[PDB]
């Protein structure tokens, strides 16, 4: 019997060499013929849009990652603060308060000693405001005072954290009068392709997040290098400018990624950073957008990244989620299926 | 005994895996098109 | 696409790669030393990724002479060592290169160190005596063929000499292909190694990998991996039985444990790595014969401070078929091999397999030892006369026995200028049988001393003035 | 076979859905840090691409820190890890009699699928304080030693704990072999159940055991659940788990399981190695400050449960393997102290030929007679005493002249004692053999006869009455007791066999 | 207010709480496990404040399950358990929650089991004697008032039917009430001892706590304390004396350990607690005697390795007052309760608390029981013709002595029908007084089991 | 390659060098001796462990 047992072994073992095998060439050959069936646009199109029909017929669902409460909750009342003053502030003013606070912060950045006592929380804020205003009011506007006064006044959990928010501020200025100017969709659509530009080639990105260099010659560097050019939006150059002028223990690709997804969220919509192998069509971008919009409620800014690598089929990702209908992933799936 | 059918199990086994290997050379290309037919949610005549 | 040395403090080396670049784990990196009297290629084999970027490397050899920031290439692969029939006869290092003709082997199929252990339905357990000739092993710790062997004992006991026993005795007639591992041990035996396997005309058929305890921690980490390779690529490809001879294992662990904090690792107990035993139980697990494809291992395997309760022999024990463990009390009394018989152990030494007779005299001997070592503190205080009559003939049978498990062996005529002895199995169960009878109890123990049969026995009585 | 692949692709499809992802930020030495997941919970399964698995144990705010249960060397930076949102759970069925299979129930040993009949998780809290009833039943080893001296009851936990080379491994063998003539009566209030948990074991050492079972027909309801040494500690120190899971799944539908752990001490051994790569505090021996919980809540799932329950039960049959017979060790001391009582083995025993090594002085049954037969009872009542007294008088043994009748008779009784609990190896004895054994022991009929032929005379005898006097064997099985009929039966018999018996040196063994 | 979990590693979890809602330490918090095989609410106890509103707890519960960000509920104050006489009779685990009968209890009146002993003031300076009634225990290692006993015996020497005994002369003699407190108790003999005091019919008398095995250390660190809260109410407010049982003590200090370790505290000396001695001391200091009522403890204690300087023995017989040892010899030879009177000891057994004639009288019957355990190995070896006529006499007194420590107790009635007996002290000792005088020598040795006074003595003479 | 073991308790009771003959031993043995001493001490250290 055991003999048996040894005998039917070989001969099941056998069979599961064959299996294998079979299942690895199987795989191989299925590969090679999506890649030759993929090549032409009108399969890449279909794809595109059976996937859409299977976004539609998807059911809806419900749900700065990095400050804490105390720290999200004064972020948030300084940004109230700003919207609620510099609402009537003219185009060219709102550019003196972006440059008043980005010296600002370049200013506490630098001056380690006067950050800590500017940002140790206090009950008491009325020392806070009279140390500020007596080493600011010389060189900063009225508004600048406001907002600086409301910034200190709230609580942060560290020093960072108040470097961080007077940089948001002035960022979020410098959105402000881009969208008076009313180019804020030029802004977004430079922004996000400087920002993958500069992950496409990591060592421009490194050699500009060494804060260790002074900051003058990085931003001279990105100005005649990538930011000077004939169709960059201004306001995006001096965004990514300041950005970049700022940096320090960040790599400049997180920063510009994290200023598209600031400057997206000014109006309240939630990026996708959607990829594909080919471009959509109008109707198809509009499609995608309208049912990423109903599956997460809020209007959704749909990013397109070519990748051909996806062999058709789309790869959407909003908010630590991801929809992967990219047929690469399939064809993934079903190799590490076989048994 | 057990030795002698082990051997001789072993030996025809070989030629029956080298037999089969090119009946499943010649069935291959079925089994891929199938699956690359149904991965892509749509049939490709290839 | 390269990477730059980031941090250097020892063996252990952290390497920046860009984004997408970064090598998976175990591949090999090559960096550069300049300086003129310590030029050399460091090869790093990726031990963990840091996150950002960072790799943590180990480097095979030693890192004095390199610089931060220096270039760091991704070879895209493990460390691989060349395999074939071309390796016999030829002494390697770890990393695959001839040391007594460099270049040579460059051509030959290259095949990774790093490999998964067989699949559990091809394990098939061996029950087969491999007959050594040496009394104490075949009465008391019958080896395996096929089978896993282990030489356990502290420094200087006796392991590298029963292992060059076991060389002469088992390879010199082998039909198969050894394969020597030295790891992490003296170079002067090794080249006392590869002359004796010339002069022997045994190196024709064995194929020698080198990791000296002058190594890096590295080194001594992979070039087990490395000749387990060969021997895995004999077993699998050539379809021959294969001898795979590991001297010391234990330096494995060792190197292991001398990157462990280095690499970022809390230590265990008694300063081990917290991975001893997954490390060892990979590394071991792939030392196995197969069903039909057949591995005699044998390792030597150093027991620290003659702890045999420490970390590392206590894990290595579950992975040996049988043990020999040598004692530095059975050493010092002058017994060799110094065996214990009372410790060591052997899975096939039962009825069903060694046989009726085998198994009696086997029991009945370690029987009688076991009573003479509860009576050894008696005798010492309180005198053997004290002891009952029947306790009296038995300490004299002991002693006579314990003196006769001890046998010249060639390997050691180097030390005691006597030409060593071979046994067959049969007369060393007769005389056993013999001597837990009492049919031997008129001779002075004296001339059961480095004897080999029964007609040693009677010519070394002869000479001392007794007749059996 | 063809037709095999050609089924599965066939049926082969995916389907698109919104999933959580995170990336791997950090690898190494098979512990994967993982940024993202934030709904993840704590020992959920995580999905890392190439089919490979981890278990999320260690979760902050920066990243979740997850043991991958194999292939450890795919895992790499930036990799995409996708949450199952389920915790750990195995298979369970009763496909799984005479499979082996890995800690998460997958077959090992190359003989296709398992039917599942459900699912379990590991961390299924055991029965409760009121969910249970008094360990009653006998689970009968089959060893006369552990029978008579440290009697084991069904849903007990003995554990057994000995130095290396002592024997624990044959007497778990010995017991599951045991369980063959209960599995072949076909009732399910009798059959009991087998899992051998293996942990940390060479695969030759598992395929030598499955060997050993498959001789004595165990296999058909038996079933290994393999963490080899090879596997990563994940495995192994998972595999008790995956054991007990599916002992649970039995026991809860009525059913009685006997699980044996080979071996605690290497699946404590895996989770130090987890708990120290993922920096938890280290105390004693360098273990977690939760080993002890490790192996407690391992081991309180070994219950009996009541009737309103199923009455089913499962017996737990931990080793521990002990360095210098040091019981005090961190690890032995734990499980000693979790379990209901020990067989301890030791090697000068082992070695002096008392084989199973048990050294009787100290091993201890708390649950006790109440896991006997009421035959078993009366004959093993004088033997704790027996052996004691014969322990403190074996100093004399020389000196039987200076004793008096009574220590020398005492002396003598011990030494035949000792003979009787004799066993040889994968040779179970059934209840009523042992009973008639330790008859034969402590009725003084081995007085008679030399001590170094008791255990052929006692082997030979018991051969004699079931060749003739079998009807001695069925009364004490289906009545549970030595009838006083019996008895005297049994005596004229042992009497009659007497005559007819020869010792070693030639002797007559008669009056 | 509410907090949300940061950070799990086993049964340690970070939780982080707003500015104004950091819960005090040793607050009870609760977390939901939603997820449907392993759903429960768990259990939190604040262990440190880490700062920025961070507290680490301690999961009375695995966490198995748990999620980050899922809220945490502070409750206020620290684990509490109910009180009262409803407590009696039924079997609650360390958090309170009865295990007999869920929600059983949820609206008596809760004490938080984290108290303080009694004020140096009230505190009694002078020791008393715990009359229990029992001749060996009476005369040889009497129990103090208000003090601690260690129990030491193997499995079938009568603890568990000594402890019904207790538990039976505690609830008739003094009117008082019992606690079992199960630290680190086997499921198994919780459930067997729980079914055992409702067959005995004192589990009425009775207050059961069990933190079991399979329980994460906090439970098992915090179990005594929970048996104590009950037993400290019944004293306190119901003026009560009351019996608490602790097995085992030893792995509360383990427990302790286990927890010290998993908060990253470095190991102290043998790898236990830093603050060992402070944690044996705050619960058994919570053990006394004040304003006329006593809570006296029996505590079965383990001895590591049986090395007595081990640091957790140290500590526990720092506080022990009396020892009891079970012997196997003593049971089998039929002798109930098998109290080994040689390796028993009492701290209290001195002219100046029991007085001249006890003492001369105990010290006696010791000499007696010392000498004939002596000459036991003579007997078995030589057998007793080889013994002097002196020793023969002694021998026969010896075992005379030794049978009369035996006796009839309560809990044994319903092994052996016949009714326990209670000897007064005063009986017990001019009864051994004469009986090392020699006045009872020509008795047979028969007459002397299981029997209370000298009446039954002469009873049980008559009927022979 | 070996060690002379050197023993207090040797050197006290007169044994000087206090060379503990049990443990002490040479790895590379007769071949570091000329052959006269190989001859006349081949066996020396053993017999004095013996
Ligand atoms: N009753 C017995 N009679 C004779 N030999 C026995 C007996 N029990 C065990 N042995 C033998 O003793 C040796 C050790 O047995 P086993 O491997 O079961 O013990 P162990 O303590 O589990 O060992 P290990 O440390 O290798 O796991 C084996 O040779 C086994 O055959
Ligand atoms: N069979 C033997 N006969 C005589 N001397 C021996 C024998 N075996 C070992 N020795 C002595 O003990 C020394 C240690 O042996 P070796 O095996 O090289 O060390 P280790 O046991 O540490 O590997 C040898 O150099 C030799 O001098
Ligand atoms: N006074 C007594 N009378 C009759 N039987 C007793 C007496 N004391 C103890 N026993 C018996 O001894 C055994 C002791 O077991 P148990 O009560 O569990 O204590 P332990 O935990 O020490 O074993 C019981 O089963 C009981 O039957
Ligand atoms: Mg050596
Ligand atoms: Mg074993």
């Amino acid at each position: 019997a055991q003999g048996a047992q040894q005998i039917q072994l070989m001969r099941q073992q056998l069979i599961r060499q064959l299996r294998t095998g079979l299942g690895a060439e199987a795989v191989n050959k299925a590969a090679e013929i999506v890649r030759a069936h993929v090549a032409d646009p009108q399969a890449q199109s279909a794809t595109v849009d059976r996937f859409l029909s299977e976004l539609e017929q998807m059911a809806p669902s419900s749900v700065t990652s990095r400050l804490r409460a105390a720290s999200r909750q004064s972020l948030a009342a300084l940004v109230e603060k700003f919207d609620s003053v510099a609402g009537g502030l003219d185009a060219d003013g709102l550019t003196n308060l972006a440059d008043e606070l980005a010296s600002v912060a370049k200013l506490l950045l630098s001056e380690t000693a006067l950050n800590k006592h500017l940002a140790e929380p206090t009950d008491d804020s009325a020392p806070k405001v009279r140390l500020l205003e007596r080493l600011l009011s010389d060189k900063v506007s009225a508004t600048t005072l406001d907002l600086l006064r409301t910034a200190v006044s709230n609580r942060w959990s560290t020093e960072s954290n108040l470097i961080d928010a007077v940089e948001h501020t002035a960022r979020l200025a410098l959105l402000k009068r881009a969208e008076i100017a009313g180019e804020v969709d030029e802004v977004e659509e430079q922004l996000f392709r400087f920002g993958r530009v500069l992950d496409a080639e990591p060592r421009l990105s490194a050699l500009l997040s060494d804060y260790t260099t002074p900051a003058e010659g990085r931003v001279a560097l990105l100005d005649k290098a990538l930011t000077g050019r004939p169709g960059v939006n201004q306001t995006a150059a001096a965004l990514l400018s300041q950005t970049v002028g700022l940096l320090r223990g960040e790599r400049a690709d997180e920063a510009v990624i994290d200023l598209a997804e600031l400057a997206v969220s000014r109006r309240g919509e939630v990026v996708a950073h959607v990829s594909a192998a080919a471009e959509l069509s109008d109707a198809q971008r509009t499609r995608l957008t309208e049912v990423l919009s109903r599956i997460y409620g809020r209007p959704v800014s749909v990013q397109l990244h070519v990748d051909p690598e996806l062999l058709g089929g789309l790869s959407i990702t909003v908010g630590d989620e991801v929809i992967d209908g990219s047929i690469a992933s399939r064809l993934a799936a079903a190799q590490t299926g076989l048994p | 005994e057990v030795a002698q059918t082990l051997t001789q199990a072993d030996q025809q086994l070989s030629a029956q895996g080298d037999q089969v290997r090119s009946g499943l050379e010649s069935s291959v290309d079925g089994l891929s098109a199938k699956l690359a037919s149904r991965i892509l949610g749509v049939d490709v005549n290839s | 696409t390269a990477g730059r040395v980031v941090r250097i403090t020892g063996p252990v080396v952290d390497v920046e790669f860009p984004r997408g670049s970064v090598p998976e784990l175990f591949n090999a990196l090559h960096a550069e030393i300049t300086f003129g009297a310590l030029a050399k290629t460091l090869t790093l084999e990726v031990a963990q990724h840091l996150g950002d970027s960072l790799v943590r490397c180990i480097s095979m050899q030693p890192t004095d002479g390199l610089v931060r920031g220096v270039e760091v290439t991704d070879t895209g692969a493990s460390i691989s060592v060349p395999v074939g029939d071309g390796v016999k006869g030829h002494v390697f290092n770890a990393l695959g290169d001839c040391l007594d003709d460099p270049g040579y082997g460059k051509d030959f199929e290259h095949w990774s160190i790093h490999r998964k252990p067989p699949a559990f339905s091809d394990l098939e357990p061996r029950t087969e005596m491999l007959e050594t000739g040496l009394k104490v092993v075949d009465l008391l710790t019958p080896y395996v063929r096929g089978g896993k062997i282990a030489l356990f004992g502290g420094a200087g006991v006796g392991k590298t000499v029963l292992i060059q026993e076991m060389i002469n005795r088992i390879a010199r007639n082998f039909g198969g292909t050894s394969v020597f591992a030295g790891v992490g041990e003296r170079t002067r035996e090794g080249n006392d190694l590869w002359v004796e396997l010339a002069d022997a005309n045994v190196l024709k058929d064995t194929a020698l990998v080198f990791g000296q305890m002058d190594e890096p921690p590295g080194t001594r980490m992979r070039v087990a991996l490395s000749a387990l390779t060969m021997a895995e690529f004999f077993r699998d490809e050539q379809g021959q039985d294969v001898l795979l001879f590991i001297d010391n294992i234990f330096r494995f662990t060792q190197a292991g444990s001398e990157v462990s904090t280095l690499l970022g690792r809390m230590p265990s107990a008694v300063g081990y790595q917290p991975t001893l035993a997954d490390e060892m139980g990979e590394l071991q697990e792939r030392i196995t014969s197969t069903r039909g494809r057949s591995i005699t291992s044998m390792q030597a395997v150093y027991v620290p401070a003659d702890d045999y309760t420490d970390p590392a022999p206590a894990t290595t024990f579950a992975h040996l078929d049988a043990t020999t463990e040598l004692s530095r009390a059975v050493f010092s009394k002058g017994i060799f091999p110094a065996v214990d018989p009372l410790a060591s152990s052997s899975t096939i030494l039962d009825p069903a397999i060694v046989g009726d007779e085998h198994y009696r005299v086997a029991q009945e001997v370690i029987r009688i030892l076991q009573r003479y070592k509860d009576l050894q503190d008696i005798i010492a205080i309180l005198g053997i006369d004290e002891l009952s009559e029947e306790d009296k003939q038995l300490v004299n049978r002991a002693r006579r026995i314990e003196r006769f498990l001890s046998q010249n062996m060639m390997a050691a005529e180097q030390f005691t200028g006597q030409p060593g002895s071979t046994v067959p199995l049969k007369e060393t169960i007769e005389a056993f049988d013999k001597l837990t009878k009492g049919e031997f109890d008129h001779l002075p123990e004296q001339a059961f001393f480095l004897i080999g049969g029964l007609d040693d026995l009677a010519k070394k009585a002869e000479s001392l003035g007794a007749k059996l | 076979i063809e037709g095999a692949i050609e089924d599965y692709v066939s049926s082969f499809s995916a389907d698109t859905e919104r999933e959580e992802i995170g990336t791997v930020i950090d690898a190494g030495d098979g512990i994967a840090h993982v940024e993202g997941l934030p709904s993840v919970m704590t020992q959920e399964l995580l999905e890392f691409p190439g089919g490979v698995l981890g278990v999320a144990l260690n979760l902050d705010e920066h990243s979740v820190g997850a043991v991958i249960l194999g292939e450890f060397e795919k895992i790499e930076e930036g990799q995409q890890v996708k949450r199952t949102g389920e915790v750990l759970s195995v298979p369970v069925g009763d496909a799984f009699l005479g499979r082996v299979v890995n800690p998460l129930g997958q077959p090992i040993d190359g003989q296709g699928d398992i039917a599942a009949e459900t699912r379990r998780a590991l961390e299924l809290q055991a029965p409760s304080v009121v969910q249970r009833q008094s360990v009653s039943e006998p689970l009968q080893t089959g060893i006369k030693a552990i029978d008579a001296m440290t009697p084991i009851g069904r849903g007990q936990r003995q554990l057994i704990i000995g130095d290396r080379k002592t024997g624990k491994t044959a007497v778990c063998v010995d017991t599951i072999l045991n369980q063959r003539e209960a599995w072949l009566t076909g009732d399910p209030k009798q059959q009991v159940r087998c899992v051998y948990v293996a942990i940390g074991q060479k695969g030759t050492t598992i395929a030598s055991v499955k060997r050993a079972l498959e001789e004595g027909g165990a296999m058909e309801y038996t079933t290994i659940v393999a963490a080899p040494a090879s596997d990563a500690a994940g495995f192994k120190w998972l595999a008790p788990y995956t054991g007990s899971a599916i002992g649970q799944h039995w026991m809860y539908n009525g059913k009685h399981v006997l699980i044996v752990f080979d071996d605690l001490s290497k699946q404590a051994d895996a989770y130090r190695a987890i708990s120290l790569l993922l920096r938890r505090p280290p105390g004693r021996e360098a273990f977690p400050g939760d080993v002890f919980y490790l192996h407690s809540r391992l081991l309180e799932r070994c219950a009996k449960l009541s009737d309103e329950l199923g009455g089913g039960s499962m017996t737990g049959l931990p080793i521990i393997e002990t360095k210098a017979n040091d019981i005090s060790a961190f690890i032995p001391t734990n499980v000693i102290s979790i379990t209901d009582g020990q067989c301890f083995l030791e090697s000068d025993l082992f070695n002096q030929g008392v084989r199973p090594a048990i050294n009787v002085g100290v091993s201890v049954s708390r649950v006790g007679g109440a896991a006997q037969i009421k035959a078993m009872k009366e004959v093993a009542g004088s033997l704790r005493l027996d052996l004691s007294q014969y322990r403190e008088l074996e100093a004399f043994a020389a000196f039987a002249s200076d004793l008096d009748a009574a220590s020398k008779a005492q002396l003598d009784r011990g030494a035949r004692l000792v003979e009787l609990l004799k066993q040889p190896q994968y040779s179970p004895l059934a209840v009523e053999e042992q009973v008639v054994a330790i008859f034969l022991g402590t009725q003084g009929h081995l007085d008679s006869v030399p001590v170094e032929d008791v255990q052929r005379f006692e082997s030979e005898l018991l051969e004699h009455v079931k060749a003739s006097h079998s009807d001695i064997f069925d009364g004490i099985r289906e009545t549970k007791k030595l009838s006083e009929e019996a008895e005297e039966k049994l005596v004229s018999v042992i009497n009659e066999f007497k005559k007819g018996f020869q010792a070693s040196d030639g002797s007559s063994v008669v009056v």
